[PDB]
């Protein structure tokens, strides 16, 4: 884990993984449910169903691998604090949709994934399932580059798929003066400089001054 | 072919939060995203 | 495109009325989107604006000249979908903008009968007040 | 009242393919 | 950055070594110095990098040759060494210290060192 | 040490101060060091507190150098200090929230007494100065009582509450 | 190197020591910029190779023991350093430039001996 300052809740805590957590995700090729509605509001019900099923996706994460990875993470995180102190995770507190939900793009299509079912945990010291994350495609996106909003093209009808690692993790500690117990950690991010710092962590640019001046016992002429 | 030279006895500070390298990477990625992804509607607030 | 249309007839104004973004609605109105866009299932942006409960975009669309008595393939008015989801403020908005309380769908369902089948009494009372003053 | 007027730009928006590629940074000469 | 740009970092090795060893190995390290878009658009950028390396090398060589040491890696100059710059023995700097810490010592003074070398070479050319 | 006052229901704008004009990361913490908001790039991140759903900020001013704090539906338990963390600054503000009202809502007659009710926050001692259209400039402390309430005393009395040389006005419902 | 030519002779003698410290379109202009830079470097190395004969190689200000006729300068030479610039002075001795270069090279020839 890397931070500006432990025991300050403003700074993010970047976590690097020794092993990759495989996440794979898909958009379905067509509608599968196709619900039949007889009651009133049927036209709006059908329009909402088609405009909701045109943008729906799921991401599968291996439960045992990610649980064992966060089992390494909690043991590493107990080093900087007390061992007997209970520490636990929680979902996102609130804010914009890029902070409350995972936001990533595949093929120019934006996915907002609900990571509330992922970060459910609790831990007590000295003591082939595949989880599914529902992700929706949102057209209106708050730009990370600049203050403002943008709407892009509607999604492509074809099947789109992304299989990828999980290399790093971004956390914010809830700083709290409540008995120094039950330290809760919530996912954060959004500042992409923190994302580039997680990979350019060991690099420094320098210039070369090859001209040197020294005293000695020599003589000239 | 990359050239990588290993030093023997050296101790240098590698503070990475004040790295100036990022405040360039970020502008390069903004240039890439502005050249590549053109949105249909782009709204930005401008204050006098 | 401002007036872009897909195979389902759904416009970007329909999306901006569904997701409740007022700024995109105003911007698309200023650039010249159709305020009465028609799709294959008969849904205008006013139905999606009224059903989800966002008063701003309803006001903005009704201030541009959207049809207050738009009929879909099911014959439902936006007032019917306003009273179906229990949005009272939207209901007096379309009664201030002139919605007919006597309109019929393809099943014979009035907004009064929508309100009393859903157990919504305060909607029924204010629309009965509006029908008494009609 | 502070004048804060939002500016909107409508642009032609075609479909593109998104695939990030590994890039290196190379220091200039003398660095 | 091939060639001259590689040998700008060519002498960067053994930077933490002994002060007396690097000055002897300067001579050895200097002796050790030795489809459409690829050649129209991509090639001119590496050409720019190479000519920038050549321009930097000639600028550094000209600045070195101001003081009468053109083409000399090691040269002795008739400037006397003021005791206020170092006030330390000759033995301990060459037997204990390294180049990085020594330039950290004389970064305050090297600006007037370069000027006094220029003035001494000017006085040498005057007589 | 700036202090602002509330009206128990309105909005209060608490601003920071910046000069670099680059939309620098900032936050908002109370005296218990609980996060309230915070800028992460160009988004808004609501802090995990009891001030979650009602806190807001003006996003259009972030590029100018102003980072405001907008709090809607203001209540008396939110009267606490707040900290700006723009760059390395530790500039603090104080919020003072109270409510002034009466006990009799509508049932009042001619020739009775009038009583007031002020819910002051803990850790303060404000001063209520009343002002009447008839000229009854009542001066007193926190609690005030009027012994005359007849037909000529109709209208909304403006009893302003002053503390630390800062005062805010209120209204009084009188139904005779 | 042609800049700051408005100064006089004695000022330029000090400031020379100060001096010591759409794709096809872009390619065809960048290639001419590369011709400018490479021929500038080549001219610098050619002039240094020429100056290596005279013994002043690598040195901006040099001194020789080559005799100077009073007929070439045809002036008392005291006032040419303060009020007269380089551009007029080069046009004063334009006819007598090759013979003094020939005088330098044989002077360095007996300097070898
Ligand atoms: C982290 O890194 C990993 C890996 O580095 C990232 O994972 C990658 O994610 C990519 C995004 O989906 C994905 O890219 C896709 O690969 C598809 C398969 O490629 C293979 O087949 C093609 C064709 O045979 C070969 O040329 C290629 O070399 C491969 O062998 C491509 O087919 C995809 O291209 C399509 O989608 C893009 C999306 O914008 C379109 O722009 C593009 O034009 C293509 O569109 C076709 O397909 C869509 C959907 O089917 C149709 O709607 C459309 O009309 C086109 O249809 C034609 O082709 C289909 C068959 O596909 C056919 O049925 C139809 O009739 C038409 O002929 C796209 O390029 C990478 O494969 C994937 N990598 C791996 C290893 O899995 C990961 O995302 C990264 N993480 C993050 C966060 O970014
Ligand atoms: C990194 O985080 C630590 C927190 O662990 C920061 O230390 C904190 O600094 C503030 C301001 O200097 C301290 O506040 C002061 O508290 C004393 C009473 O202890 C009070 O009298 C002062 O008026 C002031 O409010 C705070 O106590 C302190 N916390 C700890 C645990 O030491 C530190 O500033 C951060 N930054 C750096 C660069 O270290
Ligand atoms: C993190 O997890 C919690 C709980 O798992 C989520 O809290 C849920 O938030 C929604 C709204 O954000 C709540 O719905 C609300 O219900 C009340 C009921 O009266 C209604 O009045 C509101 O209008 C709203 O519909 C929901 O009840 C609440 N869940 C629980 C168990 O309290 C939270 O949203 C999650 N955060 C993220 C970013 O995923
Ligand atoms: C991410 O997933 C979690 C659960 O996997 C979501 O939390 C759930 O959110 C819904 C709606 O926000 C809650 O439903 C609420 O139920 C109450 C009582 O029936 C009702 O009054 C509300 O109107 C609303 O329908 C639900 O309780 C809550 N928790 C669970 C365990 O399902 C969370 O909202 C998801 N995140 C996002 C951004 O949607
Ligand atoms: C908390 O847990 C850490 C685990 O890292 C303990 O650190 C160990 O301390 C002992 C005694 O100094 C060493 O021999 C071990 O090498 C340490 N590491 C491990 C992995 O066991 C630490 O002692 C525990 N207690 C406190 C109070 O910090
Ligand atoms: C987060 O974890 C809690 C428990 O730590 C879950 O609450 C239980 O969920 C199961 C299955 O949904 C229920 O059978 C239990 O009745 C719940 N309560 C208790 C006290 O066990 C909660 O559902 C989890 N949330 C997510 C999104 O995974
Ligand atoms: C996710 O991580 C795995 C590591 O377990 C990656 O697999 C390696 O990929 C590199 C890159 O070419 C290969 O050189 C290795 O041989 C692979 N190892 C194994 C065991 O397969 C995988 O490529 C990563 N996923 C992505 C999209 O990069
Ligand atoms: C070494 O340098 C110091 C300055 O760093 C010189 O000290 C000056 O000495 C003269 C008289 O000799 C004084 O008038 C000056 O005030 C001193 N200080 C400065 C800043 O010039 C010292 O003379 C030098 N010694 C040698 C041998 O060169
Ligand atoms: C929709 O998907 C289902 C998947 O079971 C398939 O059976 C059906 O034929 C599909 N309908 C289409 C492509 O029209
Ligand atoms: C994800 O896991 C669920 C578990 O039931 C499974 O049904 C689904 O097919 C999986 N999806 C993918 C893309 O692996
Ligand atoms: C997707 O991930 C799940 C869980 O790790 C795995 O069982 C499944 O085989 C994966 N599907 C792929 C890689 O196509
Ligand atoms: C995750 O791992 C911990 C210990 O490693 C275990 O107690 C817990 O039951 C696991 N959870 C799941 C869902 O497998
Ligand atoms: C624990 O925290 C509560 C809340 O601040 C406080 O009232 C209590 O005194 C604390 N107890 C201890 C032992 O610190
Ligand atoms: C580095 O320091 C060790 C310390 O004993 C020494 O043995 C070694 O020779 C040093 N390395 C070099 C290159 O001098
Ligand atoms: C410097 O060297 C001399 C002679 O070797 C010695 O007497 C003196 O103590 C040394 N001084 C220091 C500071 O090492
Ligand atoms: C060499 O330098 C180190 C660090 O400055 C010092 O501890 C040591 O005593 C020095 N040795 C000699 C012989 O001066
Ligand atoms: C050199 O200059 C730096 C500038 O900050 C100063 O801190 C340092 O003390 C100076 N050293 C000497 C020896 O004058
Ligand atoms: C002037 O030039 C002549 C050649 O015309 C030469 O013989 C003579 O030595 C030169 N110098 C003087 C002082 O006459
Ligand atoms: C040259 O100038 C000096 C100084 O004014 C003067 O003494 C001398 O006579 C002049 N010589 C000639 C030939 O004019
Ligand atoms: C140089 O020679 C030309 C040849 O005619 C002559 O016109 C010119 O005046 C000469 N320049 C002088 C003497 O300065």
């Amino acid at each position: 884990i890397r931070s500006e300052n432990i025991t300050n809740n403003a700074k993010n805590i970047l976590v690097q993984f020794n092993t990759p957590v495989q996440i794979n995700c898909t958009r379905p090729n067509n509608n599968t449910r196709k619900s039949i509605r007889i009651g009133p509001g049927q036209a709006f019900y059908a329009t909402g169903d088609i405009i909701g099923d045109i943008r729906q996706a799921h991401c599968n994460v291996s439960k045992a691998t990610w649980n064992e990875t966060l089992g390494k993470v909690v043991k590493q995180l107990r080093k900087h604090f007390g061992n007997n102190t209970i520490i636990r995770f929680a979902n996102s507190s609130g804010g914009d949709l890029e902070v409350t939900t995972h936001s990533f793009n595949c093929g120019g299509e934006f996915f907002y994934c609900n990571t509330s079912g992922l970060f459910n945990s609790t831990w007590i010291s000295n003591t082939n399932d595949s989880i599914t994350l529902p992700c929706r495609i949102k057209q209106i996106i708050n730009m990370w580059q600049r203050i403002g909003q943008a709407m892009y093209a509607p999604p492509i009808q074809g099947v789109i798929r992304c299989v990828s690692n999980i290399t790093g993790l971004i956390l914010t500690r809830d700083g709290g003066s409540t008995n120094s117990t039950t330290e809760t950690f919530r996912p954060g991010g959004g500042d992409m400089r923190d994302n580039w710092r997680s990979e350019l962590y060991k690099y420094k640019v320098v210039k070369i001054e090859p001209l040197g001046v020294a005293p000695t016992r020599c003589k000239r002429r | 072919n990359p050239q990588e030279i290993h030093l023997e006895n050296v101790t240098e500070e590698f503070n990475m939060w004040k790295n100036n390298m990022v405040e360039q990477m970020h502008t390069d990625i903004i240039s890439l995203w502005d050249q590549s992804l053109k949105p249909c509607v782009k709204l930005t607030p401008l204050c006098v | 495109d401002v007036n872009a249309v897909d195979v389902h007839g759904i416009t970007p104004l329909h999306l901006a009325a569904y997701f409740g973004h007022l700024e995109i609605v105003e911007v698309l109105l200023k650039t010249g989107a159709d305020v009465n866009a028609r799709d294959n299932r008969g849904i205008t942006p006013l139905h999606l604006a009224a059903a989800m409960g966002h008063l701003e975009i309803v006001e903005v669309l009704l201030k541009a000249g959207a049809d207050v008595n738009a009929f879909d393939e099911a014959g439902d008015t936006p007032l019917h979908l306003a009273a179906l989801k229990g949005h009272l403020e939207i209901v007096e908005v379309l009664l201030k903008h002139g919605a007919d309380v006597n309109a019929q769908d393809k099943f014979g369902k009035t907004a009064f009968d929508i309100s009393i089948d859903n157990g919504n009494e305060d909607i029924a009372e204010v629309l009965q007040k509006a029908a008494k003053l009609n | 009242l502070i004048n804060c007027n939002t500016s909107a730009i409508t642009q032609a928006c075609p479909k593109v393919s998104f695939e990030p590629i590994p890039i290196h940074y190379c220091a200039p000469a003398g660095f | 950055a091939v060639g001259i740009g590689a040998v700008f970092l060519g002498f960067l090795g053994a930077a933490g070594s002994t002060m007396g060893a690097a000055s002897m190995t300067l001579t050895v390290q200097a002796r050790n110095l030795l489809h459409l878009l690829k050649l129209t658009v991509w090639g001119i950028k590496q050409l720019q990098a190479r000519v920038l390396a050549v321009e930097r090398y000639l600028r550094d060589q000209q600045l070195l040759g101001i003081w009468g040491c053109s083409g000399k890696l090691i040269c002795c100059t008739n400037v006397p060494w003021n005791s206020s710059w170092s006030n330390r023995n000759l033995s301990e700097i060459w037997d204990n210290m390294t180049w990085l810490q020594w330039d950290k010592e004389i970064s305050n003074y090297t600006q007037i060192i370069y000027g006094l070398l220029e003035e001494s070479q000017n006085q040498q050319e005057k007589n | 040490k700036k202090v602002v006052l509330g009206k128990k229901g309105d909005t209060v704008e608490l601003t920071c101060t910046a000069s670099q004009k680059k939309s620098i990361q900032f936050h908002w913490k109370n005296s218990n060091q609980i996060k309230i908001l915070g800028n992460q790039g160009s988004f808004l991140t609501k802090g995990p507190s009891k001030l979650n759903d009602r806190a807001d900020s003006r996003r259009s001013l972030w590029d100018q150098g102003n980072f405001p704090l907008i709090i809607k539906n203001l209540k008396i338990e939110d009267s606490d200090t707040y900290i700006c963390e723009v760059e390395d600054q530790k500039e603090e503000v104080q919020l003072l929230v109270f409510g002034l009202t009466a006990n009799s809502d509508t049932h009042l007659l001619q020739g009775q007494s009038l009583t007031l009710t002020l819910e002051s926050p803990p850790g303060s001692s404000p001063s209520v100065q009343c002002r009447s259209p008839r000229g009854k400039n009542i001066q007193g402390g926190k609690t005030l009582s009027v012994s005359q309430l007849e037909l000529q005393d109709s209208g909304t009395w403006t009893c302003t509450v002053l503390q630390n040389q800062k005062k805010v006005e209120f209204k009084i419902d009188i139904v005779v």
